[PDB]
């Protein structure tokens, strides 16, 4: 969120 | 001339396999021939592959001294600046290697890749466009630059880019190499479910290739639970235990499971992040280890093994923080995922998937590699009436009956209650009702001037637009809030008078077909509105664009801004309905929004992660939500939108039901949890290789 942060599901690096 | 030939030797051993062999050529290379960029620049590149980064970048910062027109080199060393977690020296590396080369298709390509991680669409998308005007056939930066355009809702030539992308994908598997698409993203094209298991299949090949340079035996595998006092020992393998999704789903499971039975290890892929998310693993786990400060996969998996784990539990698949060569090696006799990873890991060291009979039908067993471990209900679970107890009820304010216009929580809920006067009860638990009067008064004051909290009867009353300003952790759902909160619509611009279909995940999950399918039903529900969120913003635009095209006013969507977990999952009590994304569907924000007692209706696909939301609604009791095809989604929502009666009985069904029913039961959910891995280890221990566990 701003002012935040809102971590979320996401893809290892390739 | 003989430094060559030691440099030619060297390649040779190593295509051979021989790394060993190619480092000890190329070093003797260098011994003869010490200003050798070519042998640097190789000797980098294999260092790099080994995980030896800091010693892979003493040879790239050779060959580029040496070789000042070298771009090359310096794009490499970007790649393990990177890597190595330098996203400024990355960068500056991708920089000076374009600066060299303007027309270095590949460092363009890198340096959009550093845009894109850092959240910087825009300039990710020039930066690929710009690698692919250089080189037009180009699968990572085509693929990669598909993602963006996903990310940002850009369906310009949707259609034939999809296309594209499944015919890149298609000479990538033919040709042996790693296909393009990322798997964690293979749901979100049409791609076939034989290509999208063959793509993580890739990734697991990926993973084996890392370990077996280790040479590293196969581990001898516990038995039977004799040395372990008749307990099975499970491991939970996860860089996911803090601040993230993963651990506001099960934080409370390893504390929950019986200790008669189960020994319960929680081995953490990440540092500790200071959350209460991790606090609590760490306090409630038999024994917590922390892998993130053992680099080494062969020492990391032989510390798993010594730990006698009987089945090892892979929470991460391909998502960020991932140390799969963990169970590329195999430390124990059971892997199963769960959980953390929306498909298959295509990969032929995991042993089952923890799924159920809606998610996976065992008709579809073939999109996935490991074998299907049933869960009875859902495999979805949740740990909202742990992390959100204070939204298991709730009283509403009339201002002029309505839900969900003006609503408040709080654990003291009940006791402001009984120092009004002239509440009304409306019978369903039961919704309390105050009436707008002096006290309603003083609450809409406070929303309207921005005010942060008033004090009513010596209550604590809560904006809660303001949670971060009042208590930071119980905006971030680290600790239960302890004021009591008012949500309403006017917070955040909904209309009072219309229907409210909301959707509050990431933009990417929407397509143009869905979009289309909401269009239709505003379409037919003149008093509604659509409720999405900036996620990220510079997806607002573009999915205005596309809904004005569809015939919709710009005052049909409204948008807000992602806000902290606590208020995130508050606010969808405002909502009257959501309305799921069928690509890919709300799967934490499923759960989210099932919680505020949001009726979901969802249309299940083919893939995993198309078919969660079906899940959650069937475990919830719901099946009148789910629909068939695209007319009846669209049905189905215009029904819930027009037919009053039809949404009051259907949001009171899901209220009481996200209790009743076991979605949210996490005592309930890790008993099943337990009788399933003591299922997989008879089977196992009667010495049978895995097979479907369908009950
Ligand atoms: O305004 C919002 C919208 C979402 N979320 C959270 O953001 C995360 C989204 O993660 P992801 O995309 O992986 O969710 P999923 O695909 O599982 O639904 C979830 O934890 C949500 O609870 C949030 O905190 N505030």
């Amino acid at each position: 969120y701003p002012g935040g942060s809102t971590p979320v599901s996401s893809a290892n690096m390739m | 001339t003989h430094a060559d030939s030691l440099n030619n030797l060297a390649n040779i051993k190593r295509e051979q396999g021989n790394i060993e062999e190619a480092v000890r050529l190329y070093r003797k290379a260098l011994e003869v021939f010490p200003e050798f960029a070519a042998a640097h620049s190789n000797l980098a590149s294999v260092l790099q592959q080994q995980g030896k980064l800091q010693e892979a970048l003493m040879h790239y910062k050779e060959a580029i001294r040496i070789s000042p027109t070298f771009a090359d080199a310096y794009s490499n060393m970007g790649n393990t600046l990177k890597e190595m977690q330098d996203v400024q020296g990355a960068l500056q590396c991708y920089t000076r290697a374009i600066q060299i080369n303007p027309a270095f298709a590949d460092a363009h390509s890198n340096l959009a890749s550093i845009h894109k991680d850092s959240g910087n669409i825009p300039e990710a998308i020039a930066s690929y466009r710009t690698a692919l005007k250089l080189k037009p056939d180009f699968p990572d930066a085509y693929c990669n630059l598909a993602h963006c355009l996903q990310i940002v809702c850009d369906w310009t030539d949707y259609d034939e880019r999809m296309k594209k992308l499944v015919s890149i994908v298609a000479d990538q598997l033919e040709k042996n190499r790693l296909p393009s698409v990322h798997p964690h993203h293979s749901m979100l094209y049409p791609l076939s479910h034989g290509f999208r298991k063959a793509i993580a299949e890739r990734h697991g090949n990926l993973c084996l290739d890392k370990i077996n340079v280790l040479h590293k035996p196969p581990y001898e595998h516990p038995k039977d639970l004799k040395l372990s006092d008749g307990r099975l020992r499970v491991g939970y393998v996860s860089s996911d235990f803090g601040n993230h999704p993963t651990s506001h789903l099960m934080q409370s499971i390893p504390g929950m499971h019986n200790p008669d039975k189960f020994e319960v290890f929680c081995y953490a892929l990440s540092p500790d992040d200071g959350t209460n998310f991790r606090v609590k693993v760490m306090a409630e786990a038999n024994h917590f280890i922390d892998l993130s400060q053992i680099p080494c996969n062969g020492k990391a998996a032989d510390r798993i093994h010594q730990d006698g784990i009987h089945i090892l539990v892979n929470m991460n698949g391909y998502t960020k923080g991932a140390r799969n060569e963990l169970f590329a090696l195999r430390p124990a006799p059971i892997q199963a995922m769960w959980l953390g990873y929306p498909g298959t890991s295509g990969a032929l060291f995991m042993d089952y998937i923890i799924t159920d009979q809606e998610t996976s039908p065992a008709e579809v067993a073939e999109q996935y590699s490991e074998k299907l471990a049933y869960m009875p209900h859902t495999f979805f679970i949740g740990d909202h009436a742990n992390m959100f107890p204070h939204l298991k009820k709730k009283a509403v304010i009339d201002f002029k009956i309505y839900d969900n216009r003006i609503v408040l929580n709080g654990i003291d809920l009940k006791a402001f209650l009984d120092s009004l006067p002239d509440v009304k009860i409306v019978k369903m638990l039961n919704m309390p009702v105050i009436p707008m009067n002096t006290i309603a008064e003083a609450v809409i004051e406070m929303i309207n001037r921005g005010q942060i909290q008033i004090t009513i009867n010596g209550f604590s009353i809560s904006n809660g637009l303001a949670t971060t300003q009042i208590n930071n952790k119980a905006a971030t759902g680290e600790e239960v809030p302890r004021t009591i909160i008012v949500t309403t619509r006017s917070q955040y611009g909904l209309p009072e008078d219309a229907i409210v279909y909301c959707n509050f995940n990431q933009l990417y999950k929407i397509d143009p077909s869905t979009l289309q399918m909401w269009a239709n039903i505003l379409k037919r529900v003149p008093n509604s509105v659509l409720w999405l969120l900036r996620f990220p913003a510079v997806g607002e635009p573009n999915i205005q664009q596309y809904a004005q095209n569809m015939g919709l006013p710009q005052n049909r969507i409204i948008f807000s801004p992602v806000a902290p977990k606590e208020e995130h999952v508050r606010r969808g009590q405002l909502a009257d309905v959501c309305l799921d994304t069928p690509l890919c569907n709300g799967h934490t924000t499923g759960m989210d929004v099932l919680w505020a007692g949001t009726p979901m209706v969802t249309m299940p696909g083919e893939t995993l992660a198309s078919r969660v939301a079906a899940s959650q609604l069937t475990c919830l009791g719901c099946l009148e939500l789910i629909a068939k095809n695209r007319q009846e989604y669209e049905d189905i929502a215009v029904k819930l939108g027009t037919d009053l009666e039809y949404l009051k009985k259907v949001r009171g069904k899901v209220w009481k039901q996200r209790i009743s029913s076991p979605l949210f039961n996490t005592k309930q959910y890790t008993m099943e949890l337990e009788r399933l891995y003591l299922q997989m280890w008879e089977h196992y221990a009667a010495g049978n290789k895995p097979d479907h566990m369908i009950k």
